[PDB]
RNA sequence: AAGCUUGAGUCUCGUAGAGGGGGGUAGAAUUCCAGGUGUAGCGGUGAAAUGCGUAGAGAUCUGGAGGAAUACCGGUGGCGAAGGCGGCCCCCUGGACGAAGACUGACGCUCAGGUGCGAAAGCGUGGGGAGCAAACAGGAUUAGAUACCCUGGUAGUCCACGCCGUAAACGAUGUCGACUUGGAGGUUGUGCCCUUGAGGCGUGGCUUCCGGAGCUAACGCGUUAAGUCGACCGCCUGGGGA
């Protein structure tokens, strides 16, 4: 799924001075990394349904986050899709 | 590397071949640089119903934490030789260390 | 249920061991559940039904 | 994969596109080919041999190795091509000594795998081994019937043939047609399906396209003059004869196996 | 949602009335607590008192005179789906005088009839008898 | 009454045969948890190991096979 | 404009699970193929007949070949948004739930349209085909028997990627959030107190039954409400026609 290290490294590289472990730009670039890791096996394994499920809520998180930042302030949002590669 | 706990059964004859082909199966998970936890040979036991047409089987037992690469190469190699009819591959959680 | 006689012991009393056995098993009964096939709903209700019975 | 044309034509319209994408655009290997001379069924008397045979486009012979004799020596995958030659597919593939040559595709193939031919060579799909050394069950293509002969079984796209019994020198091997038939366990066999599974699911869509393949029309009998087929004659449709040949020999059901030589390694005819 | 807490006040209330409980606790707010001290001066409750810094909660005292609950009937008008807005004139009397409105006054928070007295009108929260 | 919680065990293991032979019949078939007082998880994990070791042919599917 | 944690989230350890999808494999049993032993019937029903069987069936032992489903465990057991999902084992992976704690700071709820999932049967190409079994055939039964019953038996049931998009898809109870005397339990955890022993203290999540207040047309539901409120939708407005 997603390993501990992994997260760990994940916030040293998002959250402010990595004392921080629960902020929603690093809850979004966890998700986006995980879709990502997702992504193959759902190419591969088409049917599987249930999975895709969970992994579209994610999404739907995701992008609600993405809303709340938007409108909170602009710049840091655009900073974020930046590092990340997100669209829009 | 993950924990994996292995048991497998030998034909009655291919038991003196079975030493070399356990020294084999070490290298293996050595190359990879995977740990042995634990080795216990039941040797010679009578089955509760006979496999084909053998009665008695080479019973073999071990404890691996190694990649899934070994693991998938001994599948292969269990597989093809059939002096190991069949093996019990299982995921196992934490140090399991003590047989019997 | 493979039954074998005893020395010291008569053959009426054998056969009531075999039957104890067999009831203990059960088969004749999975035999009756066999016998047609039960459609899995039908199954279901009849298992609600024993419930609502322990229920007394 | 497959692709369902649109019908812009109504020749176009059925047309059903069998497109690997992973096949090589552009030049066949050159010393691996050879010449392919069409005869259109006729035989050295000249004559129609075999019927609705003859035309289409030019095509070009491949030396596709069936022996396979570099033993214990890897061969890696150059790259996979098309073949007119055959329904199946070709690969033709790098030796570590340094050798090119065609190979029938494998299901489990692309481009850059590595196989081995002979007794050492371990299992994977396009691996060339005796039959005494293989694990019965699994599903084989390019089949030798004599040591050393060559490949003559499952060599069609997307075809297999499972190995059912094991009896020290003979071993069975149960056939595409189901019919059950014991082969030497000396003979070469190369593990897996042949990689053209969906070569079944083409349509040719039109008159046109099985001109090209080489395929001339079929008259049928019925249509025919009573002088040149007996199913011939009749004012409008009358057939009232049972089905026949030309040369009228019973072709619904009249078993034609004769061979009286092979017919002790049949195990069990095909259901 | 935790939509409307008022209402959700009232509902605890009410429950409490039927249930007989001596004192309901509940999450607190400032325009809540005017409202608990409106019922307070009113007379229908004994004590309300909050209690919480950083979740604050509002306890409430309830009255059973007589062996029966002083708060018959406890209903919002005024609602998050729909809210009614009255004029001064306009402000209604609960069951002829005999029973009163919590309106949302301009002048601070209070009593139909202390609104009328005032001259202001508003929003009508709650019906209260 | 519940043996394993007794006990206080993690895994019930195939590797006992003396512990899983007590929990099964003759004829080679499970015996429920409502007889002999088990925890609903405890039994899975017994169910587990006696079909493990039916697997392995150290204890039977069938007594007469 | 500026802030808060309880709502809603994410992080640390875990918790069990028929949660999925993909790949392997185990057993029994049926069917069939082959052979060995064997002889007069087998099979079926209420009773029979069709059937199968003097070619040797059924019976039965061995050897196989296969296709499917997983006895026993298995329990108003569990998990899932539902549809559903039960041999076992691996890979990929979703989610739930919890415990101490850490942090984000309303990120919340519902949802017209919209999108996805959606038992079964069916449909589509390709497979696969043991059983079962529409249709179909024969036998019965029958006043008749297009049925119920028997012997058989194709599609289908099984996979592969698609379509279909309906079920009494039913807890006949929309979804979420809040509150109100209880019990018997079960299930699934977890933290203290000397665990002085399976246990004790309580104390949180999850599901089942009885039932108080209440409610309703009653039946009944009943801290998982059909109760007391709020939000939001969806839908009804006599039956038939439809
Ligand atoms: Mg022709
Ligand atoms: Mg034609
Ligand atoms: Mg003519
Ligand atoms: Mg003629
Ligand atoms: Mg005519
Ligand atoms: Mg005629
Ligand atoms: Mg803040
Ligand atoms: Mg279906
Ligand atoms: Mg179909
Ligand atoms: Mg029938
Ligand atoms: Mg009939
Ligand atoms: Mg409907
Ligand atoms: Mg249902
Ligand atoms: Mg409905
Ligand atoms: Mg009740």
């Amino acid at each position: 799924s997603l390993s501990t290290e992994a997260t760990a490294k994940i916030v040293s590289e998002f959250g402010r001075d990595a004392n921080d472990t629960g902020s929603t730009e690093v809850q979004v670039a966890l998700l986006t990394a995980q879709i990502n890791h997702l992504q193959g096996h759902f190419a591969e394994h088409k049917k599987d349904h249930h999975s895709r499920r969970g992994l579209l809520r994610m999404v739907s998180q995701r992008r609600k986050l993405l809303d709340y930042l938007k409108r909170k302030d602009v710049a840091r949002y655009t900073q974020l899709i930046e590092r990340l590669g997100l669209r829009r | 590397m993950r924990h994996y706990e292995i048991v497998f059964m030998v034909h009655p004859d291919q038991s003196e071949q079975v030493p070399g082909m356990i020294e084999r199966y070490t290298a293996a998970i050595t190359g990879a640089e995977g740990k042995i936890h634990r080795l216990e040979d039941w040797g010679r036991r009578q089955l509760a119903y006979p496999i084909n047409k053998l009665h008695k089987a080479h019973y073999v037992l071990m404890n691996v934490e190694a990649p899934q690469e070994v693991i998938d190469e001994l599948e292969t190699t269990f597989r093809f030789n059939d002096a190991v009819i069949r093996s019990m591959v299982m995921r196992t959680k934490h140090a399991v260390t003590e047989a019997s | 249920p493979v039954i074998k006689v005893r020395e010291n012991e008569p053959f009426d009393v054998a056969l009531r061991r075999f039957k104890r056995s067999c009831e203990k098993a059960g088969v004749l009964a999975e035999v009756r559940r066999r016998e047609f096939y039960e459609k899995p709903t039908t199954e279901r209700k009849r298992a609600k039904a024993s419930a609502v019975k322990r229920h007394a | 994969a497959v692709v369902k044309c649109k019908p812009t034509s109504p020749g176009r319209r059925h047309v059903v596109k069998v497109v690997n994408p992973e096949l090589h655009k552009g030049k066949p290997f050159a010393p691996l080919l050879e010449k392919n001379s069409k005869s259109g069924g006729r035989n050295n008397n000249g004559r129609i041999t075999t019927r609705h045979i003859g035309g289409g486009h030019k095509q070009a012979y491949r030396i596709v190795d069936f022996k396979r004799n570099k033993d214990g020596i890897p061969a890696v995958v150059e790259r996979l091509e098309y073949d007119p030659n055959r329904s199946a597919n070709i690969a033709l593939v790098l030796y570590k000594d340094g050798e090119r040559r065609y190979i029938l595709a494998p299901k489990g193939l692309k481009a850059g795998d590595q196989i081995q031919s002979g007794v050492d060579a371990a299992i994977k799909p396009g691996n060339t081994l005796p039959m005494r050394n293989i694990p019965v069950g699994s599903t084989v293509h390019n089949v030798e019937m004599k040591p050393g002969k060559g490949g003559q079984l499952a060599r069609s796209a997307g075809t297999y043939v499972q190995i059912v019994a094991r009896d020290g020198a003979y071993v069975t091997l149960r056939l595409r047609s189901g019919e059950m038939r014991k082969v030497e366990a000396d003979c070469r066999a190369t593990l897996g399906e042949v990689g053209n599974a969906e070569h079944m699911l083409r349509v040719l869509g039109k008159a046109g396209a099985a001109r090209w393949r080489g395929v001339r029309p079929t008259v049928r009998g019925t249509a025919m003059n009573p002088v040149d087929h007996p199913h011939g004659g009749g004012e409008g449709r009358n057939f009232g004869k049972h089905p026949v040949t030309p040369w009228g020999v019973q072709t619904k059901g009249k078993k034609t196996r004769s061979n009286k030589r092979t017919d002790k390694f049949i195990v069990r005819r095909r259901s | 949602s935790m939509q409307d807490p008022i209402a959700d006040m009232l509902t605890r209330i009410r429950n409490g009335q039927a249930a007989n409980k001596a004192a309901v606790t509940m999450p607190s707010s400032k325009l809540k607590v005017a409202i608990a001290n409106v019922l307070k001066e009113e007379g229908f409750i004994e004590d309300f008192k909050v209690e919480g810094d950083t979740k604050p909660e509002l306890e409430l005292t309830l009255k059973y005179f007589q062996g029966k609950a002083v708060v018959e009937s406890i209903q919002r008008v005024s609602r998050p789906g729909l809210r009614i807005y009255k004029r001064k004139d306009e402000l209604p009397k609960v069951m002829a005088g005999l029973g009163i409105a919590v309106v949302s006054t301009s002048k601070g928070v209070m009593t139909d009839r202390a609104a009328r007295q005032a001259g202001l009108g508003g929003e009508i929260i709650c019906y209260v008898a | 009454f519940c043996r394993f919680t007794e006990e206080g065990v993690q895994e019930i293991d195939y590797k006992d045969i003396a512990t899983l032979k007590n929990y099964i019949t003759e004829s080679g078939k499970i015996v429920p948890s409502r007889i002999t007082g088990t925890r609903a998880k405890y039994q899975r994990q017994l169910a587990r190991a006696i079909k493990r070791a039916r697997y392995l042919s150290l204890l039977p599917y069938t007594d007469r096979h």
